């Protein structure tokens, strides 16, 4: 019933790791379609081989920006952005796959995955699926980050897709 | 629409342009009669929404009587939300998508979506509702475009009353009514809107005389 | 002495014989009461004389028969 | 009606052809005057809902008014329906279920659970509410009896004072206008309506004006 | 007025003279307009009866519409002072006196006593009362005031109906009958005393006549 | 109105005799007109009910418009009433119960309940709700004292294209119907009404053309 996706991690070309993820299409349907139609790639368009390029230690893992590669980019399945569905789920710990935005109804494809609990991010960033398998890759990267979120090693989406 | 398919897997198949062809056809040389109702029940048998909104769509002419399907149609998914709101109550362990009155309607629904409608076990009612709102919406239309009220048919000093009974029932079938209230206007009014030359015969016969026996009576 | 589909008002006839004598022949005859609720929004306002047909129809078909009334009294 | 006897049980006893013939005979005679309402509320006293709408149907023509009335207690009906919820299942012996709008109507009940009704303890006053109801729709029918308005009258040259306030307030009495705005009518337009010689008579009457200082002051 | 002292005592305020200078102003340009009431109101807020004297003073001439305001206030005063006895003798400390009508009317006291009585637990409002007195002489001089009656308005065959509903909802505001009778008069004497072109065209627009669909279909 | 103090907190303040006449005087000498709106949301800012309830009632003239704002706040304050019912059982220990439709106006509750509603933990915003109210109501005075409908508007062969368009704009603004309609209006209307030289002109540069470019084609 509820989809699951994965992302096979690389750091410069060198594989690290698979990190999946449960999609919440239960309570944020049309939220988790759309990551998940973005990693199969579908739609012509997606993740695969785009990049984190915001990693902030203790805080989350950013990526999603297949367009323009820095965080001004991206777009959605329903075009470059959408509404926020709802709220129903928090960010409750590590794991939480919460959407990016830039202020309210401006979902495209960023999204974040935490490494801690953030509930300050609470109402303000749709909330859509959560870590399955790969928890310490998603750790591991975060060295590759820094305070401001600048990476200093390229880290990528090697390959995506859905497993169920 | 979806078919079922070998072997117990029903797969999406899309509408076939011969069939969007008869229905253009039909609207194009039968205008809009009674019988259109039945064509299009059988021409869009199980047909997902889109496919519905697609025949339509591909309708030429008679703008206005789309346009109270439409608003029909809006109506019955305005009363379809009030009846089918979500109440508070414990979250099912099996959870199945759900059917918006603009989801139902195909306005805001992906193909995607209704095909999980339909497939699903247990299946949502989707295209049957969508279906009962198109031919309720019809039957506005057709008894709209009725030419002379039911109380208006009257025979000729000379027609005959085969052409009489033909477009006096044709006009009752067009009419809306309840079923009673037909079996009491085909007993009080038939026969007396008849020419008195048959009207004569007709009374002969008896009040409670069947259609047969009248016909064969004032047969020649 | 007449049926109900035969009552119809004379030109210059009141509004208000014509409903009276209208009533007392659908009262006279005999039928279901959930015919004669279309009988009567089928028959009484399209029977009236033009101008006060016109007249009824401008309040609308669901409108009460004190309503119509009114509309065309005097 | 219910007749109560002497020391003893209260009896039902059959309404009276005398007083079904005294009510068709003033219905007739008198047509809808607003005396009729308090002649109907005198001849009725203590009858069950059968004998009202026995009394009701003994009328003979003004179809229009009795639908008008019927029509009145069906929305009486529906409201007292709407606020008041109505019991089912099994009920314990000697206690009468709730009674619905229809039953209390009298068109879906019988005379002996209007007579339960109406001997229980505490008694439930149905024949007081449908008599209630009756005055209501009566009302609305004087009213639509009126021949002329209420802000309308105007007193003619040679048409004395006393002609003038008896229309004015036969007109009154049909007015279907609140017990307060009811008084500043009387209060004011009867003085500012009537002819100028005694409308100068009145305004140098003043205040405190009551109707038989004015009549006496009309006087010649 | 007496002016809070934010997170302190209520302290005592003597009344500014920009207050007292547009009272005397709104008092000598617009005479005596059914707006001056609320515009009194509103000026003096939370003040002693000294205030509302001073205020009341300070006004220049029309002393016929003074002598009647003062008429008022001593009637007022003479109907509390009968319905509530006055207690006398020894008072115990800390609670003041009972509050006579001549002393709830400031004239036979000081800002004290006034001051007190606005200050003890629980607090009896002196100035609520005597402005509650002031409204009512007020309302009765607006009342004198009214050149035209209500009665008697009628619209010209040239004046629009913005002009006419102007003046007679003007003269609405000047009435002194009770709110049902307001209430009245506004729903029928405003449609019954239009000219008759527009009377028809409200006539057509039949019941539930709302002012802005009134206006909307005179346009023109 | 509520102000700041220097800790920070709010605490209620007599409203200022020169914003009352203030506002009067610029009711008066500008009537209605689409500047009494902005004028008003700027000088009632945190107003409470009863310094609005002052504000409207101290308007003297133009009751008809008082009327309508009056019957629309009416309005306003029932569909409040229906969105919300108030819930039933045991109520938390550091929360106590809501106003009702009518006493967000503010007819039937004192000042200091008003104050305690808006700097209560947390805040409710009464005075923001009958000020939006407010709003509305003046936008519907404004509409109805609009002197033309946007679509009779035509140029005339000597009114400049500067008078035009501003009447139009006038009117445009006066209008209110919609923002993308507006914006739909002032594509179609605007160069669809201008006299045939400049008309041509305006053409002449296609409907890609601005306004500045609009009017200094036509300039000079």
């Amino acid at each position: 019933v509820n989809p699951t996706v994965f992302f096979d991690i690389a750091v410069d070309g060198e594989p690290l790791g698979r990190v999946s993820f449960e999609l919440f299409a239960d309570k944020v349907p049309k939220t988790a379609e759309n990551f998940r139609a973005l990693s199969t790639g579908e739609k012509g368009f997606g993740y695969k081989g785009s990049c984190f390029h915001r990693i902030i230690p203790g805080f989350m893992c950013q990526g999603g920006d297949f367009t323009r590669h820095n965080g001004t980019g991206g777009k959605s399945i329903y075009g470059e952005k959408f509404e926020d569905e709802n709220f129903i789920l928090k960010h409750t710990g590590p794991g939480i796959l919460s959407m990016a935005n830039a202020g309210p109804n401006t979902n495209g494809s960023q999204f974040f995955i935490c490494t801690a609990k953030t509930e300050w991010l609470d109402g303000k960033h749709v909330v859509f699926g959560k870590v399955k398998e790969g928890m310490n890759i998603v750790e591991a990267m975060e060295r590759f980050g820094s305070r401001n979120g600048k990476t200093s090693k390229k880290i990528t989406i090697a390959d995506c897709g859905q497993l169920e | 629409p979806i078919v079922q398919n070998i072997q117990g897997q029903m797969v999406h198949q899309a509408i076939s342009p011969r069939t969007l062809n008869a229905w253009v056809k039909v609207v194009e040389e039968k205008a809009f009669s009674p019988e259109v109702i039945p064509m299009f029940s059988a021409l869009s048998e199980g047909a997902t929404p889109q496919d519905l909104n697609t025949m339509l769509n591909t309708v030429g002419g008679h703008q206005a009587a789309m346009q109270m399907l439409k608003e029909t149609i809006n109506e019955e998914a305005a009363e379809w939300d009030r009846v089918h709101p979500v109440h508070a109550g414990p979250i099912a362990p099996g959870q199945m998508r759900e059917p918006r009155g603009s989801d139902i309607a195909g306005t805001t629904s992906t193909l995607q979506e209704q095909i999980g409608w339909m497939t699903n076990n247990p299946p949502i009612p989707v295209g049957e509702i969508y279906k009962r709102w198109i031919i309720l919406g019809l039957n506005k239309i057709v008894r709209m475009y009725s030419p002379t009220s039911i109380l208006d048919i009257r025979q000729g000093p000379k027609e005959p009353f085969r052409d009489y009974v033909d477009r006096f029932y044709k006009t009752l079938r067009a009419e809306q009514a309840s079923q009673e209230v037909k079996n009491w206007m085909t007993e009080t009014l038939l026969v007396q809107n008849a020419n008195p030359d048959c009207k004569t015969i007709l009374k002969a016969l008896g009040p409670a005389a069947t259609l047969e026996e009248m016909m064969t009576a004032c047969q020649g």
